[PDB]
């Protein structure tokens, strides 16, 4: 028959601080058991302040960040502003659930400083159902990259211990960890990392190579 | 006025609707139809109107029409509007039965076709209705019932009423010459021959320029019968009677 | 010209055929009503008693609800089609609201359908105004009057039709808190309005009651015949 | 012309609005309503000082030797701005109407120094049945044959009809229409002979032609009519010539800066920015 | 005197054969306010004169956001106008939705002239009185569009619309060699030349009554307001 | 709602079997003749549909069935079930003004 | 995921879980199940997430628009009859949706509890979720209408401990939530392990 | 009382209360060419009067008299192409009745079928109405029927009646003629005899067309028969 | 040389010869008709003053309502057909209640005063099969409201165009009004000083006296949401001036 949807891989991980917002994703765009591209990031910068990852099946991760895009310039030209953050997730929410019985096959991590100039991570499902957290990762080894980011920067199960407050080079480099990780174990990712650092000054953009296949 | 009568739509600057009114006016034009209540029973005695002697007469009711079992109306305007008038109380209540399995009474029938009429004079492009209806029905709330249709939209429960020429005359007949209570089919008859003698006065009826059907109740069955010729001669005749007897005592 | 089409403005502001419409309301006969402590009581001037003719067919007032009642003055077919409108708006709303309907809900609902037929030309407006009074869920007494324009306001004590400006005149001189206080107070605040309309009253008095938590139920000729008896003595005494 | 709906019999419109008569052509009630309209609408000749009727005409209690009206909103600012600070000019009298078209005001002005020199800034529109009632109450029945009337009044450059389109046509450009008596030089082209004046400067200038009074009509003709200072500008002509040459005294500084107040206090058009 | 009958329809031909219903239309818009706009070599520039409907009332925006590289001065209309500049605003997002490109501002201009086309035509409607000047980058460099109420539009190098326009349009055909090869800042200073010649002798431009756009080679279309097209005003000549 | 999904497969094609054939005849038209014919036929179509019955009273449609060659034929739709014996009839006005887009 | 909602004197207490779990893998565990309709209104999440959110979003935005236009608050029952009708105008479109409206009108405290089958019910004590049972059964061994309210927050707190306990969808924190008649309020949000701590 | 407004709309009722273009669309039927219609007792006869401008015109091409069905025959006063869509309607209505209770049409009912349509012509505004009336035969149930459809919508059952111009003096002309118990095969003849009245020249088989409907069904005559008839009467 | 009896005056759809469409002319002079309305924009929030036509004292002077809320933080007085403003309120309403549940955040005065506008346009140009607004609605109205940007007022006209103002004054007296505001009004005024001023010239522009009766006020401040005043505050501030 006819499959409306396949799955072509990809991580993504945000992770939220006092000032900046990590917005990370693997370039593996891999269909069934072979690799499309090796330079395919699952980030998409929306705005200064806002960084989307999308992963799962491409093409809907293509047609949601058009609409994304769109969407953001009707907000600008209608209420002359750029979107904030949280309208950004609660409109990306109302749009997931319009195609409810057809759903986008998009696993959605939306990372980027909020009015206040904090690190806002909102984690979202297929359906639309969304929340704020501190720090969330998604995509194929989602369930991989969760755990350490609990141990580590939530400090979770962790007796006599600091809680000191998360630095962008801590940050950075358990990002740069938990992927290696991820490529170590996971079919899905591997090539190169990028790394978008949402800051008051603006994005930036780091690449990381992975371990191939 | 010559304005505010071209659409259908425009309230003269008092609130009047010349339209309505010239629909009235054409019912004025239409002939004689006249119905009384009763307590034995409730009928209609109308004009016939056409009376060419080519003319033929196919059909058991010139112009009174049987609505359902237990409903009958007569009409008084244009012919064309009257059929379909009819037709779709017809379908209104065979929808009623259909829904409820009993029925319709005659109150719902009348208020659902002026709801169509006031519909009709509501909206512009569409030409009112020029037709008025006199309906006699029996019903399980009310029992017999006499309602007076109009062009307009409004309907009205009477004893005794009259609709198209010399309207005026017949209602003011009838209100000498009705006993509200005591009114029975017979008397009722009796009435209605009056009345229709002395509102044609082209010449004393002769039972072809007149149409009498009679609404009664026998074995708990509605029974909606037309006079025949020789019952409306029968009753001309002792119109005739009691009119020369009473001449006769004048001196 | 600016006085034949319902959407035309005239040249001074005016959407002159409302204002005709109103002049068609102006034409029908006189509605009162007015409002008081836990009853609220309706009455329409007949404008002829109409031998062989059964008063129940044309009577004015109406209940919308089982607490709610409508009174009219203007186009009877008008106010046919506007009271099953209204029937069905309020039994609509208590299947999706299951609440029992405000006055203020229905008047509001009645004032949108009429200014919607005022929208367009091709639809003439209603010409009807409507004194919609009743209890709300927690039963003060509500008493509302609409246009054909589709402005509804709140009165005390309010007429419509031919002679309004009269009664109007009238229920302000003669509107008390005692009258209210009092539901036999009311009702006779009520037939002195109706009988200063028209001279002859007596038959031609319509008058509906509506108290807390009950139904409407309009009076007999001969409750108020002894209503008018009583008014009779009451002004002999003075 | 109506089609409300498809098969709504429509009818053409006659520019001599001979369908308006053949409709008007009784009940108590309509003749009471008409006259109740007739009084609404007839001109109240009165004056804001001392509250005090004016039932005589102004010319007839006051003898005149100058008249000059403005009519519309740039020929009063015009006026205000140039000829009341030269002087001092003071109110007397004020007409007052109703009508279904509309600071609409008619105040009328004499100078203290000449009270023969009369003045009358109408801001306000009349109907085409109100003019020869103006005029009744203001001139009278009886004229006086020697009134230098200069009337004042704006018009729009598509009124103006010639060969040239109205884009092409220079917009601040005036014209002169002055009757026999007038023998003055009008020092502005004279009107098309297919133009046309239908408004009160028309009322007035036919007054005076049929009574013999020496009058100037001039049209600015221009393609903004909101308080513009380019329309006053192209007034400034006017003064320039005889008649307003004395009443004016020679500061246009104060004038040019009180033209600039006007223009300044002015309503913009909501519907076009 | 003869124009009555088909003065009032757009549907009805004027036996001299001319709608004088899209004339009036071109009456409406020149009774608005005035737009001049003008572009470089490398530049587009919109200046407005901007209105205000009394002293305390804010003055009423003139130019109008469409793209990232497309805007547009307002003129006659406001209701058509926001109609044409939310046409205009979709026409940009479907084209960068499906070619995922900027939508060329001919195409654009062509579309609006087609859809103001439309009512012309028909019963019931009246035409767009609202004219607009399109300032755009392409990859044909600036371009400078002037949309009239009837469907047809203009290619032009500098064009002023509205009221008074005619002295801005003589500016303009006066030092149009100037305009193709000069600094951006020395077209903004010709454009509010322009404005300013489209003004009373008397008046004078301030901060609140001019409005720029501007789109450029590396430049998105920005508007400047007030504080914003101040250091524009700073240094123009005297009149 | 699961009204929208067809209960029988015919169901949809027969439903809109006017509709899908005047399609039909203004694709050909357009394809042969060209844009004018689908765009005359549309507009008589209209012309004749404006002026009808109320949408509470059964309409003829006699013009419209010469225009659209149906005069002289007969099929399944005209017999098996009568628009004049509806069995279902809504308000006047309430059709009337869900025929007029209000509702 | 377990709710808890009973109608006690003093008012309505809510309470539920925050644990959400897509299959066996924990997808969240902070994760808010105590929508906040109104002021004075709010329901619950349990079945589909994303449904239940949406569709109370949508119910608090139509009750604002019914306070804004008959300037009165919504009752309960209304609000409740209004979610049913809507997600049962959506009938067998897969919806999951269990929830419970909870709130304080003119008749005085409201439960209903409203599911994406269709079925409205009021009742004093409701629960509804994986671990509604156990639940269920510690509210009703406990449950008295005449309890104070420390007793009662107590009462929601074991319950849903419990709940968590014997049901491993279930787990997190306990929201607890108070319905009065001026406004709900947030109690408090008691980690499951803590509460294991201090009961154990 | 020149009422030129009322007169121009059809939906306009004038003040009186009369519907003027109804009385203009009978004058249009009143102009058109004469037609006769006698219902005897063994059968009914329709003949009118097909008034050819030139000889270069083919008599097979078209007919004033059509048949409806097998049994149901009609003609027409007035404008002819509103007679053809007439025709196809009332065939289209009676192939729908006989589909629907597979019984054939009675005349009555396919006659109330033609006048809704035209009173359904008559109501809305936009159109106008059918400037015709048609003379409809049939036979049912063993009994001949005859009737007059007018341009308003209302239908009488005549015994004899004429139609188009002079149809004052057919009329009278019928009354005079007319018999009760009269045959057919006679009432063609007083069908001839009332289009001699209303014709002006000799009469000839292809001037006229008669059509005849008895127990059989109904039958246009061909030429050849008309020439017998008009022979044997003269 | 002869006249014409040019008319350009009934379509909504025809244009003057110089341009003007006049039906949007008298849609505003249908504004000209209505009560005075009077809006202040100032640095501590909005003031929003109208004056109830009370025809009867029958009638209650609560149902006579002319301010009312859009959102928490935008009111809006209106001025002239009361059921046009009726819509017009309806539909800002359900604008920013979209809005919310759309993006989780408040609309900004401007979007629904833009919004409203967008509907206040829909006159032949509307080009759809529901019955729309055949004809220019005939009331103006003021949204103040505060936003994130500050105290805001805007005025909608039945043309469909809105500007924002210090202070307007839309209705019978506008012009007076508006005079006298802008000799009154200044950047720097109070709260207070706006409520005062605003009283004052409501009083001196309505030919009945000032009470609480026949009077309306409400003010949307930066802390507080719109606030509707009472007959006690009523009273107090025409007793302060």
């Amino acid at each position: 028959r006819f499959s409306p949807y396949v799955f072509n891989g990809g991580t993504i991980l945000a992770i939220a601080g006092e000032d900046f917002a990590i917005v990370a994703s693997d370039t593996r765009l891999s269909e069934g058991f072979s690799i499309h591209t090796r330079d395919s990031p699952k980030c998409y910068k929306l705005t200064d302040k806002t960084v989307i990852g999308c992963s799962g099946f491409h093409g809907d991760c293509l047609t949601l960040t058009k609409i994304i895009e769109a969407r953001l310039k009707m907000y600008k030209h209608s209420n002359n502003k750029a979107m904030t953050t949280g309208a950004i997730a609660a409109m990306l929410s109302t749009i997931l659930y319009s195609r409810r019985f057809f759903p986008y096959y998009v696993y959605n991590i939306i990372g980027g400083l909020d009015e206040e100039g904090k690190g806002a991570v909102y984690s979202f499902d297929p359906v639309g159902s969304y929340q704020r957290d501190s720090f969330k990762a998604g995509g194929s080894a989602s369930a991989m990259l969760q755990p350490l980011l609990d141990n580590q920067v939530g400090f979770k199960n962790m007796q006599n211990v600091e809680h000191v407050p998360l630095s962008l080079d801590r940050a950075m480099r358990l990002v740069k960890d938990v992927f290696i990780s991820a490529a170590e174990r996971d079919v899905y990712t591997g090539d190169a990392l990028r790394i978008c650092i949402v800051t008051k000054e603006g994005i930036r953009e780091e690449t990381v190579s992975l371990r191939k296949d | 006025s010559r304005r505010y009568d071209s659409r259908t739509t425009i309230f003269s600057p008092e609130g009047r609707l010349y339209q309505v009114e010239y629909a009235m006016e054409a019912i004025g034009h239409a002939g004689t139809c006249l119905g009384i209540l009763a307590n034995d029973g409730v009928l209609l005695a109308a004009e016939r109107r056409n009376i060419h002697k080519l003319l033929d007469e196919v059909f058991f009711s010139e112009k009174i029409y049987k609505l359902n079992e237990d409903m009958a109306c007569s009409v008084a305007g244009i012919t064309s509007d009257a059929n379909v008038l009819t037709n779709e109380l017809r379908l209104i209540a065979q929808r009623y039965l259909l829904q409820y399995q009993e029925p319709i009474p005659c109150e719902q029938l009348v208020t659902a076709l002026c709801d169509i009429k006031q519909a009709y004079t509501q909206f512009g492009g569409k030409r009112p209705f020029g037709v008025s209806l006199l309906y006699i029905g029996w019903d399980k709330h009310y029992g017999f019932q006499l309602y007076q249709s109009d062009p307009s939209g409004n309907y009205g429960g009477w004893k005794a009423t009259c609709i198209g020429n010399n309207s005026a005359a017949a209602v003011s007949m009838l209100k000498q010459d009705y006993k509200e209570g005591e009114m029975t089919l017979k008397s009722a008859l009796a009435l209605a021959i009056k009345v229709l003698n002395k509102t044609m006065d082209v010449s004393k009826l002769s039972a072809e320029k007149v149409e009498i059907a009679t609404l009664t109740r026998e074995n708990g069955k509605t029974v909606i019968r037309v006079l025949k010729q020789k019952e409306v001669e029968q009753l001309i005749k002792k119109h005739e009677e009691e009119e020369a007897k009473a001449e006769r005592e004048k001196k | 010209s600016y006085d034949r089409a319902i959407t035309v403005f005239s040249p001074d502001g005016h959407l002159f055929q409302v204002e005709y419409a109103q002049e068609a309301v102006k034409k029908g006969s006189t509605a009162v009503g007015v409002r008081g402590r836990d009853i609220v009581v309706l009455g329409v001037e007949k404008k002829s008693v109409a031998k062989l003719q059964d008063e129940r067919t044309v009577r004015k007032i109406c209940a919308l609800d089982d607490n709610v009642c409508m009174a009219f003055a203007g186009l009877t077919a008008d106010a046919r089609i506007v009271i099953n409108r209204a029937r069905v708006e309020c039994q609509s709303h208590r299947l999706t609201v299951e609440d029992p309907v405000t006055v203020e809900y229905i008047t509001r609902y009645i004032a949108s359908l009429k200014q919607r037929y005022t929208q367009s030309n091709g639809r003439r407006p209603f010409g009807i105004s409507a004194l919609i009074v009743g209890f709300d869920f927690d039963g003060t007494p509500r008493l509302y009057q609409t246009d054909p324009s589709g402005t509804y306001h709140a009165w005390k004590a309010n007429a419509i039709g031919r002679g309004a400006k009269s009664v109007r005149e009238f229920l302000e001189k003669n509107y008390t808190d005692e009258a209210i206080e009092t539901d036999d107070l009311t009702i006779k605040l009520v037939i002195k309005a109706l009988l200063e309309v028209v001279q002859s009253g007596g038959k031609n008095i319509e008058l509906a009651v509506m108290r807390r938590d009950q139904s409407l139920k309009i009076l007999n000729p001969e409750e108020i015949e002894k209503y008018v008896a009583e008014i009779e003595k009451e002004k002999e005494e003075n | 012309m109506a089609a409300t709906f498809f098969g709504e019999v429509v009818k053409a419109p006659c520019r001599a609005g001979t369908e308006d008569e053949e409709e008007e052509e009784e009940t108590p009630e309509d003749r009471e309503v008409r006259l109740q309209l007739a009084r609404k609408r007839e001109v109240r000749l009165l004056r804001r000082q001392t509250k005090t009727s004016l039932e005589v005409s102004l010319l007839e209690k006051y003898p005149c030797s100058k008249f000059i009206i403005a009519i519309g909103n740039n020929a009063v600012a015009f006026l205000s701005s140039f000829v009341m600070n030269s002087g001092v000019w003071e109110e007397v009298g004020c007409a007052k109407l109703w009508n279904e078209w509309c600071e609409a005001f008619c105040v009328f002005y004499h100078l203290k120094s000449n009270p023969s020199v009369f003045l009358c800034q109408c801001s306000c529109y009349v109907a085409e049945d109100q003019q020869y009632q103006w005029l009744e109450k203001v001139f009278g029945s009886c004229p006086r044959k020697n009134m230098q009337i200069t009337i004042l009044t704006c018009r729009h450059v598509t009124d103006y009809k010639t060969s040239e389109s109205t884009g092409s046509l220079p917009s601040p450009f005036l014209r002169a229409l002055k009757t026999q008596n007038f023998k003055d030089s009008a020092c502005c082209p004279l009107l098309e002979q297919p133009n046309i004046v239908h408004d009160l400067p028309a009322a007035v200038l036919s007054y005076c032609q049929v009574w013999k009074i020496p009058a100037i009509l001039y049209l600015c003709y221009t393609d903004v009519m909101k308080l513009d200072l380019i329309t006053v500008e192209a007034f400034k002509p006017i003064l320039s010539t005889r008649s307003l040459k004395g009443l004016v005294k020679n500061i246009p500084q104060s004038t040019e800066i009180l033209k600039k107040l006007m223009t300044t206090n002015e309503i913009q058009s909501n519907i076009y920015t | 005197m003869f124009r009555n009958q088909y003065d009032n329809d757009v549907t009805v031909w004027s036996p001299q054969g001319r709608i004088h219903q899209i004339e009036y239309a071109m009456e409406a818009v020149k009774q608005g306010s005035a737009t001049v706009g003008l572009k470089s070599k490398t530049h587009a520039v919109l200046v407005a004169l901007k209105r205000a409907q009394s002293e305390l009332a804010a003055h009423q925006k003139k130019i109008l956001h469409v793209d990232n590289h497309i805007g547009i001065s307002i003129a006659g209309l406001t209701a058509d106008a926001r109609l044409l500049c939310n046409f205009m605003r979709q026409e940009c997002l479907d084209s960068r939705f499906v070619f995922d490109r900027p939508l060329p501002v001919s195409r654009l201009v062509s579309l609006i002239g087609s859809k103001t086309q439309i009512p012309t035509q028909r019963y019931g409607r009246r035409p767009y009185g609202v004219g607009l000047l399109i300032a755009g980058y392409d990859d044909m460099g600036p371009h400078i569009f002037q949309t009239c109420p009837s469907a047809n539009y203009f290619d032009c190098r500098a064009m002023s619309i509205g009221a008074r326009s005619q002295s801005a349009r003589t500016y303009l055909e006066r030092h149009m060699s100037e305009f193709m090869e000069c600094n951006l800042n020395e077209l903004v200073k010709h454009g509010l030349r322009a404005l300013r010649e489209t003004l009373p002798a008397e008046q004078d431009l301030t901060t609140k009554n001019v409005s720029i756009g501007i789109v450029g080679k590396d430049l998105e279309f920005t508007i400047y307001d007030d504080d914003d097209v101040s250091p524009f005003l700073e240094g123009l000549e005297e009149r | 709602k699961n009204e929208l999904l067809p209960s029988h497969p015919l169901e949809l094609s027969e439903k809109n079997f006017q509709l899908n054939q005047d399609k039909m005849n203004f694709s050909t038209l357009r394809n042969i003749q060209g844009l004018f014919a689908p765009l005359k036929l549309q507009m008589e179509f209209k012309a004749v549909q404006q002026v009808q019955r109320l949408p509470f009273l059964s309409s003829s449609n006699l013009s419209l069935d010469v225009l659209r060659g149906n005069d002289e034929t007969i099929g399944f739709e005209d017999i098996l079930n009568d628009p004049s014996q509806s069995e279902v009839m809504g308000e006047p006005h309430l059709m009337v003004e869900y025929k007029l887009g209000l509702l | 995921t377990t709710t808890l909602a009973f109608k006690f004197r003093h008012g309505v207490i809510v309470a539920a879980d925050s644990r959400a779990t897509a299959g066996a893998y924990i997808a969240s565990q902070t994760v808010k199940k105590v929508i906040e309709i109104n002021p004075y209104l709010l329901g619950t999440m349990a079945g589909g997430a994303a449904d239940c959110s949406f569709w109370e979003r949508l119910l608090a935005r139509q009750c604002r628009i019914y306070e804004l236009r008959n300037k009165e608050r919504i009752s309960v029952a209304a609000a409740s009859k209004l979610l049913a009708n809507m997600v049962y105008q959506y009938k067998g479109m897969g919806l999951s949706m269990g929830t419970m409206i909870c709130g304080w009108d003119k008749r005085g405290p409201g439960l209903y509890y409203v599911d994406s089958e269709g079925n409205r019910i009021s009742g004093a004590t409701f629960s509804v979720g994986s671990g509604s049972v156990y639940a269920y059964g510690v509210m009703d061994r406990g449950y008295s209408y005449d309890l104070e309210v420390e007793q009662a927050y107590d009462l929601a707190r074991r319950a849903i401990y419990q709940a968590t306990y014997r049901d491993a969808y279930s787990g997190g924190a306990v929201n607890l939530y108070h319905v009065r008649e001026d406004g709900w309020i947030r109690v408090s949000s008691d980690n499951v392990a803590d509460l294991h701590e201090k009961y154990s | 009382m020149a009422e030129r407004g009322y007169s121009f709309s059809l939906t306009t009722f004038s003040p009186s209360g009369k519907l003027v273009q109804i009385e203009y669309a009978l004058a249009a039927v009143a102009g058109g060419a004469p037609s006769v219609g006698i219902k005897a007792a063994n059968g009914v006869v329709l003949a009118t009067e097909k008034k050819q401008k030139s000889i270069l015109y083919d008599e097979r091409s078209v007919h004033k008299v059509e048949p409806i069905t097998k049994h149901i025959g009609l003609v027409y006063s007035g404008m002819g192409p509103d007679y053809r869509v007439l025709v196809h309607r009332a065939r289209k209505l009676a192939q729908q009745y006989y589909l629907v209770y597979q019984e054939p049409i009675p005349t009555a009912q396919l006659v109330q079928r033609v006048a809704s349509v035209m009173q359904e012509y008559t109501q809305s505004g936009g159109v106008r109405p059918f400037g015709v009336s048609l003379l409809i035969c049939g036979w049912n149930e063993g009994r001949p029927y005859l009737f007059q459809s007018d341009p308003s919508g209302a239908y009488f059952a005549w015994k004899a009646t004429a139609m188009g111009k002079n149809y004052v003096n057919g009329k009278t002309f019928l009354e005079k003629r007319y018999n009760e118990d009269l045959e057919l095969e006679d009432a063609i003849h007083t069908a001839i005899l009332t289009l001699k009245e209303s014709f002006e020249g000799q009469m000839t088989e292809d001037n006229i067309e008669v059509g005849i409907c008895n127990e059989a069904g109904f039958r246009r005559l061909t030429p050849t028969e008309v020439k017998d008839y008009l022979a044997a009467i003269a | 040389m002869f006249l014409t009896r040019s008319e350009y005056d009934r379509g909504v759809n025809t244009f003057s010869p110089e341009g003007r469409l006049f039906q949007v002319e008298y849609a505003i002079e249908a504004i000209k008709l209505g009560s005075t309305a009077i809006g202040i924009q100032t640095s501590e929030g909005v003031c929003l003053a109208v004056e109830k036509r009370i025809t009867s004292p029958l009638m209650e002077p609560s149902s006579i309502e002319k301010i009312v809320e859009i959102d928490a933080h935008i009111g809006c007085a209106m001025s002239g057909l009361i059921a046009d403003a009726k819509t017009l309120i309806d539909k800002a309403r359900v604008e920013t209640q979209n809005h919310w549940f759309t993006y989780n955040e408040t609309m900004t005065v401007e979007s629904v005063t833009q919004a409203v506008s967008n509907l206040a346009l829909q006159f032949g140009e509307e080009d759809a099969d529901p019955g729309a607004m055949s004809r220019p609605f005939g009331v103006a109205l003021l949204f103040g409201g505060v936003d994130e940007k500050g105290p805001q007022l805007f005025h909608m006209d039945p043309s469909g165009t809105f500007v924002q103002c210090d202070a307007r004054a839309i209705g019978s007296a506008s012009e007076g009004a508006q005079s006298s505001l802008q000799e009154v009004y200044h950047k720097s005024m109070t709260l207070k000083e706006a409520i005062k001023s605003s009283l004052i010239i409501l009083k001196q522009v309505m030919e009945e006296k000032l009470n609480a009766t026949n009077i309306e006020l409400a003010t949307v401040q930066p802390g507080q949401n719109f606030h509707m005043f009472t007959k006690e505050e009523l009273e107090e501030v025409i007793k302060d001036i």
